């Protein structure tokens, strides 16, 4: 599955890493410029740290950049 | 329109001491102290040496420009823009500025000055070597300007997922709670934010 | 008339070093020290480190403007106005300015500069650990200007604010002016003498 | 009784809090910009701290802002 | 064309705060910390006093001139040129500048600012009196500008573990690794780029 | 003529670095150190921390104006006038200026700059805890300008310690300003310089 | 021609940053450190606090004037002239300038800047309490300019003045130049290396 | 006797305080702007501190200001 | 053998110092303006410090200035 | 004998102080503006400190100023 990788703008070829993921969390640099987001693909849906905010999915390019 | 010609706009026609008034409407200032590192502590003299990012923010709409086919954000110097006359009421020492004095300015007139700061402070240090920890009050607000000229509002976030892993101390909980206070002459009230730094020693 | 145009008035036509004279009439300066926090004390070297607001005030009438349908008060920088050349005679160290160097200026020509200050001082520290406490003199007055150019006059519950959190507590502050004549010139180099009575906390 | 509350400019509805009150005291920020004042309403006339200066009353809006 | 007339070019037509953009192409900044002398160390407060040359470098192409029958290099002041807004994230104290604030500027638009610096730093001092030594992290990167405006890249020629680093310090250097770190934030095109220098060091024994 | 117009005179037409020459005639500088407070003393390092008013004075005649029906004295800033390039030869630290940098200027062209100063000094501290006390030499004189450009004269008797802080760890015995003219092997005359002699000791 | 009109010449037409080139011919800088007083010494940290006159000298010919029936020497400020970008390589702290920042300038284009300076220095302090004394190296040279742009040359008994009243006494000072070539540019970044041999006093 | 009082420029009514007096002494602020002088009237001629310099008299206004 | 001596640009006369040599090494001042090089002539090819980089030769002027 | 006295430019009347003298020595202030020189007259030729450099003579004005 092709999923949007970070810190690149673009989509890349993951032969079944079965998920596109969207980690999102608020740090110190955050009240201005926003939650940090590390996008990418992986074998399965990741573990969740407490307060960390997730979004898994399975459509070819289903995890793009918000604002 | 290019970067250069934007700074040419701002530097030449915006006025360092002319508070961006929109008649009878204050300047919406959004402040925050994000605490980085607690350095020197003196339970006996109720003196703290601290370092923090005075995450400051506002709306100066005169600056604004047409960003459609142009750069959405540029970085301006402090010297060429208007700045809040903010001040730590319970301040001991002057502001030791670490970063370059620059602020980010968006096309929509939003302004982001967040300097890194070292400053000493008289506050409640009573109770550092406890589980509860000392609660340390730092009052800050405009010195000269009052509410209807400048309004200060504090703001989610794990306040101490960044706070240095490497300090002699560790942070427990930070609560920014605003405080509006009226004086006996003038329309309204000299607004001021009160940040509450609960902290303690490391094992 | 708007805020900007008022600062345009003051910045462009007022003169940082031209003492606002009204012929043979001095400039009415109203001073006060409001003591905030006593930091370092050394009974042995009669050295105090202190922090206070040099509540300063005066009448510059040239500034004045028509405020009727316009803003009553604006905040100007120190750099663009005239300022009293005040000075602590028994000063050890320079002025460490904490607040922004700005003064408030009313339409009627009244000027409010009150900076926050850290400065060390040679004074009578003899008697800190007593019930009576040490009585600490700080003399301050213009350095260059004399009475008929600048007159200084001391104007609360003096210790309802003074930091609850200092090593020391304030007893009583008395500002008592002192006029003194010198052997040449019309009158007398006026100067205020603030009397800070204080002691060690329990 | 409707009394002028602080730090708001305006009058507000106190179903018998029986008094409008006017605390006034001199702090450090005071010789320039004046005594502090907290206005409001209450059940009964408040206790007096030493040096603190008071003014109670019972006219619908009797405790407004001064300039002196 | 003479030295004077080149500084006249640069001083008069280049703009201290106008980031030298070449549309959508960042300004290629090449950084390095060359560590000179470790002064004060406090294992207890994880506080280091250090001195280093913030070997900084870039491409400002507007400056450029015709050097054929003219001087290839001149020395400009910092005040009259554009400069990276770089900043030590884990900095305690301000920059104490030792050398003159001047940068070298080549005809082809290359710019060499390397100041000597004294600055204190909060970092991992844990493990000074060991054979392994303490490994001390110093993060630095632009404060305001992000990647597609300014890109920072460390060079690393495996340049002498410590051939210069003062023979005369209380401490001796073991190994320095500059390893870049690109990080994305949740609003804007890409990522606020920042270099993380790794100073492994120990006491003189 | 009014105060403002006088400062307009001086600020606009007087030149901070143009030494007020009257051809081949120096600028008559009258100096004095009035010692205020002795702070830090270290017999071991021969280091003194002291505070004094560098009572400086001179004749700049270009400034002068018609004071008949006008103000006799005004106070000017240092930045807008010419100043002596005086320098403490045996100085350790820079000048820590306490008062505002302003000088008084009379209509007749007389100029009164007396700043309050904190400065450290290498001097003879040998003998502090004595009845005789330590005698502490401080040399000061122009750095660049020599005699026939600038002449320095201590023009003193005075009981210098009726003011000297009653509240110092130390007390002053006797101060003697004694000038010292010295010739060098090139130039017309001699780089003039004042040597102040601070005798002092410890209280009880 | 009078004093004022000479400073008018120099201030208005000389250029603080334009290195006085005479084509392919460097600027002849003559340097010397005359050591005045050794303050703090720390054998353990190889740290010295010292005070010295960086007796600096050069030839800027553009300044020159007709002195025949006019003043042979005048005193200029540093801010209005060109200055060597000299720098102590092994410097710890910034330059603490004591005297007024002025240089003397002769009619023939000779320039004499000798400031009084306090600066700390990392150097060989090993061997202070000996008869031989510690020998303390201080390297200094231009930071940016190399040989064919600026040439540095060191040019008495150096104890006749050195404070009679220091904790320490001077033995011998040798200024020995050091020419060094780098792998790009015509020649060699010239730099002087002063050698301060000294010791603690008797007592 | 009417004597010139300080720090006022003017003469004032002392029904026999029998002397007009002129204290003059050199302090620290002195080598520039001069000896300090406190003028006034009194019952008798005052005591003399060492170095302090005096001048008593008995003519209605006999103790006025000098010029240097 | 005539070899290029440093820090001079020019060639000089060594009657049999049998080698022209080219020392080159990277210091701290080096990532910008390059390896240091001291050229010259000598009796035989020199000893090698570790990391130091050498180049000996025997043609009259065989060791000139590069750009690296 | 009339000899040039210092720090004055001019010649002065010594009835037999038998010598005009020219002390010259290098101090710290010296590499720029030169050796110090104290000129004058005296009874006999003076004692010599080590490194100090002398010049005695007996012609009416025989010890004048040099230039560098």
């Amino acid at each position: 599955i092709r999923c949007f990788i970070t810190p690149d703008i673009t989509s890349k070829d993951c032969p079944n890493g079965h998920v596109c993921y969207t980690k999102t969390w608020c740090d110190a640099f955050c009240s201005i410029r926003g939650k940090r987001v590390d996008l990418g693909c992986a074998a399965t849906c990741p573990t969740v740290k407490t307060g960390v905010d997730i979004q898994c999915c399975s459509t070819d390019n289903c995890n793009p950049f918000p604002t | 329109l290019d970067r250069a010609d934007i700074l040419y706009n701002i530097r030449q026609t915006s006025r360092p001491d002319v508070i961006p008034t929109q008649r009878d409407r204050p300047v919406a200032v959004s402040v925050s102290l994000k605490f980085i590192n607690i350095l020197e502590v003196n339970e006996i003299t109720n003196e703290v040496d601290v370092v923090f990012w005075q995450q400051t923010t506002w709306s100066d709409r005169t600056l604004a420009w047409n960003s459609s086919h142009s750069p959405d954000q540029v970085s301006v110097p402090i010297s060429s823009l208007w700045v809040p006359d903010l001040a730590a009421y319970n301040a001991i020492s002057k502001p030791e500025v670490l970063t370059p004095q620059l602020a980010r300015v968006v096309s929509d007139g939003e302004v982001l000055y967040m300097p890194s700061i070292r400053q000493r402070f008289s506050c409640d240090v009573s109770g550092v070597d406890t589980e509860s920890g000392a609660t340390c009050r730092i009052k800050i607000g405009s010195w000269t300007h009052h509410s209807r000229e400048i309004s200060v509002d504090p703001t989610n976030s794990d306040d101490s997922e960044y706070f240095s892993q490497y300090s002699r101390f560790e942070i427990l909980d930070v609560t920014q709670k605003k405080n509006s206070v009226t004086y006996s002459c003038c329309p309204e009230a000299y607004e001021d934010v009160e940040v509450s730094l609960n902290f303690r020693k490391k094992g």
